[PDB]
RNA sequence: AUCCGUAACUUCGGGAUAAGGAUUGGCUCUAAGGGCUGGCAGCCGACUUAGAACUGGUGCGGACCAGGGGAAUCCGACUGU
RNA sequence: CGCCGUUCCGAAGGGACGGGCGAUGGCCUCCGUUGCCCUCAGCCGAUCGAAAGGGAGUCGGGUUCAGAUCCCCGAAUCCGGAGUGGCGGAGAUGGGCGCCGCGAGGCGUCCAGUGCGGUAACGCGACCGAUCCCGGAGAAGCCGGCGGGAGCCCCGGGGAGAGUUCUCUUUUCUUUGUGAAGGGCAGGGCGCCCUGGAAUGGGUUCGCCCCGAGAGAGGGGCCCGUGCCUUGGAAAGCGUCGCGGUUCCGGCGGCGUCCGGUGAGCUCUCGCUGGCCCUUGAAAAUCCGGGGGAGAGGGUGUAAAUCUCGCGCCGGGCCGUA
């Protein structure tokens, strides 16, 4: 049964913090939490150890990531932009 | 019921107080104080979660009193690696010194076409 | 304290130097052939009458025997 | 098409011989009843022998050229085939399956495949299958 | 404690034990909830829940333990010091 | 007077396997010691800092007016030492050829031998090896759930003693052992192995969670076994009845120290699995494994070097303790 309808996962806090804050940290509380596939093995085990650290229980494998979510839009960006240059850079 | 006091002067329940119950021949039951749990080696690869088997589970100045049979196992690294790995490692040596070879001739075929 | 097994070892360990009495007790089940050496109380449990005198008369002379009651 | 064949140069890949070079005497791709998985018996080099420079003399060189040598039966899944191709005639009359009845047997099969093992050697033939993998 | 019931407002999490009722003893039974062995048979069992009759001068959470409640205004969000 | 500073402006090592030289010794055979030279060396911070952190190894019974894991009786163990440090075992007693004998076996040569078993996990009582290198242990938070083992409690019975018995109560109460270490076996755990190839997906927990990167199903290996048995060990202790003595004796006897059940029970502990963190929850001493192969050992033996195996030999000083 639908236990919520609205706060999901940050009904923990009850009616603390404000709605709007609440609000806000669920998004971040929904991902930091999920389980993300693993790309070196595939099974669904990828899970955050601390604040950017993620760890895959099946591969043993760890990577940097962000601090909330497996891989940043930021440093996914970069990549490209990484990878662009190094070809430019030997043509 | 009989109640029990403890047989040392540290009266704290710290890491090094740990204690069981034994009932001895006169009828009474006493603290004994146990050893601390021991740990298997963990494999030297720092991937596999698991401990080592073969090898007893003791406090490391124990070992210095054990026969050698008792600490490692009949096989290349026994004691230190898992098989597991010990199994990419051979693999691993023998598939990339291959590789070696391949690319030296490949190279040397392409100083010679040159 | 060691357990032993068969007579030819208990006849052994008797004869060793460090072996200093052997102590004979009687239960209603057995007779334990108990030899205290340097290390080790070492025991022979003897479930039949018959050999434990036999072990009894054969022990290496100069070995202090005790009876024990 | 099949590769597993006697004369075949493979790596020990698990038990108290890991890591050791062998050849196979002879495989058997579809097993047996005691053995129901596909096997090869194997001679392979124990020990092997050691690194002799021009600066030893002929003594040390034959005290260093001594190779201790084992006669195993292996699941297949525990060998790693390779390309090398090493063919010192072992005489299958000693070096069988049989040898693992009595020890007696093993030590001649054994011993028969000290003595082959160390006559090709010092010939430098088949460098490779007398130098130890490094892993 | 059991059964029922429960408003404004609300940041939909609460408010909430909201508010408001009924019940509660003893005794004699009934029903359901299991394991072991060899849709059945036998042997073992551990406390529960629910229902019914009878019963006492309506007493029964009998001592002990154990929130009064509601409508509002001011201030400070809260927990903490 | 001094303060700052703790690796920072430092020629910060007094050590060593081994090799070469001399000088001395003694179980003068040959091994030791000592001095010099060659060679090799990160640690890189003296020293202090915890009677709750880390830190090998002792338990049972008795005993005092007052001390006992310390005294006595018994049974263990750690560490260090002895190479005049002893014995056993392992290394280690194989093969080919030629005679001799019918053979069982004996001689003569030439070769081997730093152990062995299992497909594997791994196993076996040892089972060479230095500088050097890698790794492990020590060495890791808080909370939840569940499971195993104990102690205690509870229930139905046998005992022994006691209480009530006007009536009733086959009744109520008390009590009804086995240490450390060793061996064996339950039980728990495994992210250990082998066969095999799975969708009509299956397995599975309270929750989960697991699988072609190998599930189910078979068969194995390993870790902890504080649980039970056994050696300890019934000799002891206790319960009880009866006799003794100096009678202030570790006095002596008889019998007993028995059988089952049950639990989200409580306490401790072992383990599996999860949740929380913009919190990630010591270090060092100390001990161990591995990789490497510099070396060493003997030429078939009274075999040698060597051994983390089984026994044996010697010792553990100081301070606290009512
Ligand atoms: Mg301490
Ligand atoms: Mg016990
Ligand atoms: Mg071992
Ligand atoms: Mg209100
Ligand atoms: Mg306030
Ligand atoms: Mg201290
Ligand atoms: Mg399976
Ligand atoms: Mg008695
Ligand atoms: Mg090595
Ligand atoms: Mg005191
Ligand atoms: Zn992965
Ligand atoms: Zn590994």
């Amino acid at each position: 049964a639908k236990r919520t309808k609205k706060v999901g996962i940050v009904g923990k806090y009850g009616t603390r913090y404000g709605a709007s804050l609440r609000k806000m940290v669920k998004k971040i509380e929904i991902s930091q939490h999920a389980k993300y596939t693993c790309s070196f093995c595939g099974k669904t085990k990828m899970k955050r150890r601390a604040v950017g650290i993620w760890h895959c229980g099946s591969c043993m494998k760890t990577v940097a990531g962000g601090a909330w979510t497996y891989n940043t839009t930021s440093a996914v960006t970069v990549k490209s932009a990484i990878r662009r240059l190094k070809e430019l850079k030997d043509q | 019921v009989q109640r029990l006091t403890y047989r040392r002067r540290l009266s704290y329940n710290t890491a090094s107080n740990k204690t069981r119950l034994s009932r001895t021949p006169g009828n009474r039951i006493v603290y004994l104080y146990t050893k601390k749990v021991g740990k298997a080696p963990k494999s030297a690869c720092g991937v596999c979660p698991g401990r080592l088997r073969g090898v007893r589970a003791v406090r490391p100045k124990v070992l210095m009193r054990l026969s050698k049979t008792k600490k490692h196992v009949s096989r290349a690294y026994g004691g230190s690696m898992c098989a597991k790995c010990v199994r990419d490692r051979i693999k691993r040596a023998f598939l990339i010194e291959e590789q070696k070879i391949v690319v030296k001739v490949l190279k040397a075929q392409a100083q010679s076409q040159k | 304290p060691r357990k032993i097994e068969e007579i030819k070892d208990f006849l052994l360990t008797a004869r060793r130097k460090d072996a200093k009495s052997v102590k004979i007790k009687k239960n209603k089940d057995n007779v334990k052939f108990k030899v205290r050496c340097s290390r080790y109380l070492y025991t022979l449990v003897i479930t039949d009458k018959e050999k434990a005198e036999k072990l009894k008369q054969s022990l290496p002379p100069g070995l202090a025997v005790k009876e024990l009651k | 098409g099949k590769f597993m064949k006697p004369g075949k140069v493979v790596l020990v890949l698990a038990g108290r011989y890991s890591g050791r070079k062998a050849v196979i005497v002879k495989n058997i791709d579809d097993g047996t009843s005691d053995r129901p998985y596909s096997h090869a018996l194997v001679a392979g080099i124990d020990r092997y022998p050691r690194k002799v420079t021009a600066a030893m003399g002929k003594k040390k060189i034959a005290k260093r050229s001594k190779i201790k040598s084992f006669v195993k039966v292996y699941n297949y899944n525990h060998l790693m085939p390779t390309r090398y191709s090493v063919d010192i005639p072992l005489d299958k009359t000693v070096v069988n399956k049989d040898v693992f009845r009595d020890p007696a047997l093993k030590r001649k099969a054994r011993r028969e495949a000290k003595v082959k093992f160390e006559e090709r050697y010092k010939t430098g033939k088949n460098k490779w299958f007398f130098q130890k993998l490094r892993f």
